[PDB]
This record gives structure tokens, sequence and C-alpha cells, in this order.
RNA sequence: AGGUUUGGCACCUCGAUGUCGGCUCGUCGCAUCCUGGGGCUGAAGAAGGUCCCAAGGGUUGGGCUGUUCGCCCAUUAAAGCGG
RNA sequence: GUUGGCUUAGAAGCAGCCACCCUUCAAAGAGUGCGUAAUAGCUCACUGGUCGAGUGACGAUGCGCCGAAAAUGAUCGGGGCU
């Protein structure tokens, strides 16, 4: 959301809560120091599903989308957080989670709705309007039904990143046994 | 905790050092209270402030007031507990100020009451402990309760007034 | 559990968890805090433990798995060679590595089903949720 | 209730596992004949508040 | 956890630290066999079960075996476990 | 509705596997624990009232607590130390 100081000096960071980071449009990149507290209060609200505005000290506001984040093992808190930029209406493919709305009548049949893959990369066009979620109706499918990637609704001409036939949601059959 | 203290018109409290005493119609009862704590009469009704918000403090706040409160109701209305004997042919008598109890025990068991306390047995199986001090009266009637603790089966023994007891029913 | 044909032997060393993620294959997952070996059993009992507390449902995922063979005294002493081919199989796990993951069960549902499997495990553990999303 | 349903619908037992192995359903007629003794019983406002009231159960029984 | 088992190891001892079992003499630990105080019980009473506190004292004579052990006879409040 | 259906000597919120919708309503789960051979019987979930200002739940960390029994007489070297 906001940051003030962003030096090369490493030990000024953890004295407060701040994450060593960067941002780039390829036209330029530069030092970053970001408050950790309001960041994971922020990223929590956003992720890669959408961009948020940046205000650096010195009166420079450049809108950016979160790209990749390097997490510390043995802990929760992140140690890195890469950032990328926005050029309308081209910009880089955005990862979209699969939210599975409605209760299937095959889960009523003793099965379990399971999403094989989430955060589909897709792309395009506006990164004002980005697909922060993906709605998929499962009431149709019952048991053994594999919903593929060509069945997923993506308005405004967002081309599928992966294969059309790749399986996203598949409802898994009830637990079965026969022999002793 | 609860700050207000209702003080009757016949009681006197002088708070100096670690000595806080109440004198009234039922006689004097003197219970020592904390010095580090602030206790004094504000107007008519009593007020006990506490020095800090610290954890070890506030612990003696909720303590102190009811201790003084007990002293208030102690020198005013006094205190009494009702005891009940249950089980076959249990009984109690009175010799001097002393309670004579006989319950299911080869050699009968008796109790000499400490001063300030007085026994009353208006009915053969009904025992009343009378007294000022709310502490001593407690251990007095807890001593009487010692003699036979009501069993998990038929509930035979000494109990409090109408206190209800669950039963095991083995056979 | 114990696997098919191999190289057959090993020594030992310890770093930090490399290929364990934070999350995968479900909502909730289990993460080891201490460097250690886990055997063919343990995790085998951990599966059975977790599944027992479920509907038996096939929603459980085990990212861990025994590879490393360990050995033992045939009877005693130092007489002779190194020996003990089948004693047990172990799977080394390092801190931050995610061990098990579950699917479709609720919050307390998998909280208690991890807790039961918390015991039977030589190390302390903590379960989790997803923030970092990494698939590539 | 279903003693007045199973018999009239021609069912021996009922739904053991209603979600998986299905039993059957029935015509809307079964709402009226069970509504005669349920007037003082079923708590409702007057007139037609008892229409959708009497049988919701067959739907939840598995029949 | 302990350090009584079989071991591992090879550290003092091969110009010598006598090895099993018994008998005699004791003493110590408590993870208590009895006795003393307790909680729970699928504890009605009686008789028990399990856990807790407790080391003051006590803990039988015999048959077979070199045996320790163990099995048996007749007892006992009990016929404790180790150092 | 009501003892929801299945099963059992019966199982009616609560042996138990399947499910967990509807009616009334300021509101009450085919239901959490106790209970019975089975319903009853007693509190919770939730609503209304009475009273006052906070109160409840997960993790992180500093320093502590229990877990903590072995053999001649004990102890941090000792005295002693908040
Ligand atoms: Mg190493
Ligand atoms: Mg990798
Ligand atoms: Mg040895
Ligand atoms: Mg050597
Ligand atoms: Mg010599
Ligand atoms: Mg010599
Ligand atoms: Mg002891
Ligand atoms: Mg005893
Ligand atoms: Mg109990
Ligand atoms: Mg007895
Ligand atoms: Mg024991
Ligand atoms: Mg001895
Ligand atoms: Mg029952
Ligand atoms: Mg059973
Ligand atoms: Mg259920
Ligand atoms: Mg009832
Ligand atoms: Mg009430």
């Amino acid at each position: 959301m906001e940051l003030t100081a962003k030096p090369r000096t490493p030990k000024q960071k953890l004295d407060e809560s701040m994450i060593a980071a960067v941002a780039y449009n390829k036209e330029n990149n530069v030092s970053f120091a970001l408050d950790r507290k309001a960041f994971d209060r922020a990223f929590r609200q956003q992720s890669t599903t959408g961009l948020f505005d940046i205000t650096v000290e010195g009166g420079e506001t450049f809108p950016a989308l979160v790209k990749a984040v390097q997490m510390d093992k043995r802990k929760r808190a992140p140690i890195h957080v890469d950032f990328y930029m926005v050029t309308y209406g081209e910009p880089v493919e955005v990862s979209v989670p699969v939210h599975t709305t409605g209760r299937s009548q095959g889960e009523v049949q003793g099965g379990l709705v399971d999403i094989v893959v989430h955060n589909l990369q897709i792309v395009a066009p506006g990164p004002r309007r980005i697909p922060q979620e993906l709605v998929v109706d499962v009431t149709k499918m019952n048991i053994g039904d594999h919903i593929t990637a060509g069945d997923i609704k993506l308005p405004e001409g967002c081309t599928l990143a992966a294969d059309p036939e790749l399986t996203v949601v598949s409802v898994l059959p009830p637990r079965l046994t026969a022999e002793e | 905790g609860k700050q207000p203290i209702a003080v009757p018109s016949g009681v006197t409290v002088n708070a100096q050092d670690g000595v806080f005493k109440v004198k009234g119609p039922k006689g004097e009862l003197t219970v020592p209270y904390n010095t580090e704590l602030t206790v004094r009469q504000d107007g008519d009704q009593l007020l006990v402030e506490r020095p800090s918000d610290a954890q070890k403090h506030r612990a003696l706040h909720g303590l102190t007031r009811t201790l003084v409160a007990n002293a208030v109701k102690g020198v005013s209305d006094g205190y009494t507990i009702n005891l009940e004997l249950r089980g076959v042919g249990f009984r109690a008598k009175l010799t001097g100020k002393a309670l004579e109890m006989n319950i299911g025990y080869s050699h009968p068991v008796i109790i000499e009451p400490p001063a300030g306390v007085t026994f009353a047995v208006p009915e053969p199986t009904r025992i009343d402990v009378s007294g000022i001090d709310k502490q001593l009266v407690g251990q007095v009637a807890a001593n009487v309760r010692k003699v036979r603790k009501p069993d998990a089966y038929h509930g035979k023994g000494v109990r409090f007034v109408g206190e209800q007891i669950a039963l095991k029913a083995g056979k | 559990k114990r696997t098919k044909f191999r190289k057959q032997f090993r020594g030992r060393m310890t770093g930090d968890a490399k290929g364990g993620d934070y999350v995968a294959f479900g909502d909730y997952g289990l993460i080891a805090m201490e460097p250690a070996w886990i055997k063919s059993n343990q995790i085998e009992a951990c599966r059975i433990v977790m599944s027992r507390h479920f509907r038996r449902g096939g929603k459980i995922y085990i990212r861990i798995f025994p590879d490393k063979p360990v050995t033992k005294k045939p009877a005693e002493t130092r007489m002779g060679k190194g020996k003990g081919a089948v004693e047990y199989w172990v799977s080394v796990v390092k801190p931050g590595r995610v061990m098990f993951e579950v699917a479709g069960v609720t919050e307390e549902q998998a909280k208690e089903a991890f807790r039961l499997a918390g015991h039977k495990l030589p190390i302390q553990t903590k379960m989790v949720k997803r923030e970092v999303y990494d698939e590539a | 209730m279903s003693y007045l349903i199973r018999k009239a619908a021609g069912i021996g037992k009922g739904s053991s596992t209603p979600n998986k192995a299905k039993v059957g359903k029935l015509n809307w007629d079964q709402v009226l004949e069970i509504a005669k003794t349920k007037m003082p019983d079923l708590n409702a406002g007057s007139v037609e508040a008892a229409a959708n009231t009497v049988a919701g159960t067959a739907r939840s029984m598995g029949v």
C-alpha cells in the first residue's frame, strides 16, 4: 500500500517490520523496503489476482501487481516479495483461483468435489478488470465427471494458458472395498 | 471486584497501620488487612482503593473488601449455619455449651466449641452453629460435618440444611 | 513404505528442507519442525490414525516417503563387516517440509485429525493454510 | 407419519441410505389426508398457512 | 528414567584385584510383599481391584537340585525387589 | 411433523451406520453433555428480561511449573543469596 525509505542497507530492516523486496517494469528497477505488518494485511486482500497502488517517499505513485514471493521456511513470514508492472491492455498472464460455486448433486451422492488445479495463469486484457476469482458451476457433475479447462468461463477474450483438456475440477467417488 | 461497602449506623472502624477493627452490637471483631493496600472510610459507606493495576495487586482487592464486608455483617447480624442429621437413629444433645453427638459410632463423639461460637440444637437431629466470626464458624460446622460425611449410597450423615446429594445405588 | 529395487545403503548428514513446499494438494497440511528420520511405520500409522478419524475418505495426501535403508547388529560386537540390510527403511525430513495434506474436511475436522497424528511422530509439528501460491 | 406414507405409497421399509440408493417418490395427494387431525396439532396462523406445512417430510425422508 | 541382564568398548590391574553356591555377619535404595494414612471403583456389607503417601519394624520351617533360580509340602499379616 | 429412515430384544437428539429438509416464531440444533432396559427427568445451542464495562478465541516470544525413582551422608566448592 505504501512505503517510505528504501535503501541498500540490510540491517535497517528487521529493527522494524520490513521485507527486502524489488519492483520492475523492465524500463527500470530499484531498491525496496516495505512495512511487513500492513503488507500481509494487504497481500491477504489481493495476491496475484489484482494490483495495488504504491506510494514511495519522494512523491512517486506507480501502480503495481504482486508477482512472486520468497517465503522463509521454519516460519510463516515472507522474506522477499517480487513485484511487476502494468501496461494496458497487454500485461502478463494472471493466476486465477477456482472457487466452485453451488453444491453438486454428486456430492449429495456420497462423493467429494475436488479441485485438481487452482490459480490458472490465463491472460489479458485489462489489468484494471483482472479476474480476481473464477466461478465454476458444479451442480451439473455427479460422479466420475472430470471438468476440463475448455469448460471454464473467461469473459472479454482471456486466452487459456494451459491445455484445453487439462482437468481442473473432478468429483471423487465414495470409498469402496471388496476383498478381505 | 465490587467497591461499595454498606455500613450500618452502629459500627465503628479505625484504619491505622495494619490494624483495622470494627465494634458493634454483636461485639468487637478485629481482622488484619494489608498495609500496602489503601483502605479508609469515604463519607459514610466504606471505600477500599487499590494502589496499582499490577497482576499481584487486584488479587487482594477482591479479597479485602469481602473480608471487611464479612466483618460488617459479622458485627451486625452475626452468622449461623443449619446442620441436618440423616440416617437411622442419629441424634444430638447439649451439655453445657458443648455439643453431644451420637451417630452409628461405638463410642459417642462430642465437640468442645471454641469461644465466640455457640451451639444450638432446637430439634434432636437439627444442629445450628451460632457465632460472629465467619471464618471460625466455618471450621466449627466443618468439624461437626467431619463426624460422619454422608455416604455415596444412602447419604447418611451430617449435611447442610436442604443441600441435595446424589446417590450411587450399588446393589 | 519399503520400496522396490535400489542402490541399497547410506550414511547420514543434515541441512534444511529443500523440496517441501508450504502447501499442496488440499486446504490443510502438516509441517515438521525438526530434522529427523521417519520410518516405514510412523507415517504408515499416521495415515491409519488420520483416516480412522475421517470418514475413511481418500482425501489424505502424504508428501513424505521412505527411501533410505538403515541397519543393525546381527547379534553383537564388531566382528565382521557392515551388515543389517533390512532393519528398517527411513525417510529424512528437514524443518519446514510439508508432510501430510488433507482434502475437503473442515477446520477443526483436520485440526484434530492432525493432532491425533501429531503423536506417533518423533518430532513436534504444526498444521497450516495457503497464502503463497506456487505452481510452475 | 410415514406409516401413513409408506403404506399408501406402497413401500415395505423405507430409505436406508436415501442419498445413495434411491427408493421412490409420490403424488401431491398425500398432503390432504394427513392434514385433518393436524389442524389443532400443527402450530400455524389461520386459513392457508397450513398448506405447505403438513408434508415437507417425504422430501427429507428419502421418499 | 535406572544401571540389577546379555553385550559393546579395551581405560587401571597379567613382578597376581582368588572365580559359582552356601554358611556367618550386616547395612543401604524404594520402582512397597506385610503392616500404617489416602483417592477412584463396574466400592451395598464382607472380600477385592487400581493409583497415591509411607522405608519404623517385620518378611516361617521343610522335600528335589552344587545350584542361584525354580517346582512342590505345611504355614503365614507377609512369605518384596535390588545394591 | 416426531419416535426422520435403516438396523437391533427394543435405539424415540445421544449403540449404531445413512441423511441432517419442512412448519411456527420475539426463538428453539431431527439436536452438545448427564440420564433409562427404552421416552420421560436436568442444563447448554438460540430468543426476551434483569444488571454493569469490557470480554471471548488462536497462534508467536522472555523467564518460570509439572513431568523429575537407586542403593555408606548430605550439599551450587562451601557459607549463604530474592
Ligand atoms: Mg552433518
Ligand atoms: Mg524446487
Ligand atoms: Mg558390563
Ligand atoms: Mg585404542
Ligand atoms: Mg604388587
Ligand atoms: Mg598380593
Ligand atoms: Mg513412594
Ligand atoms: Mg490400604
Ligand atoms: Mg472422576
Ligand atoms: Mg469394603
Ligand atoms: Mg505401579
Ligand atoms: Mg538384601
Ligand atoms: Mg440412549
Ligand atoms: Mg460397543
Ligand atoms: Mg452426525
Ligand atoms: Mg425432552
Ligand atoms: Mg435456567
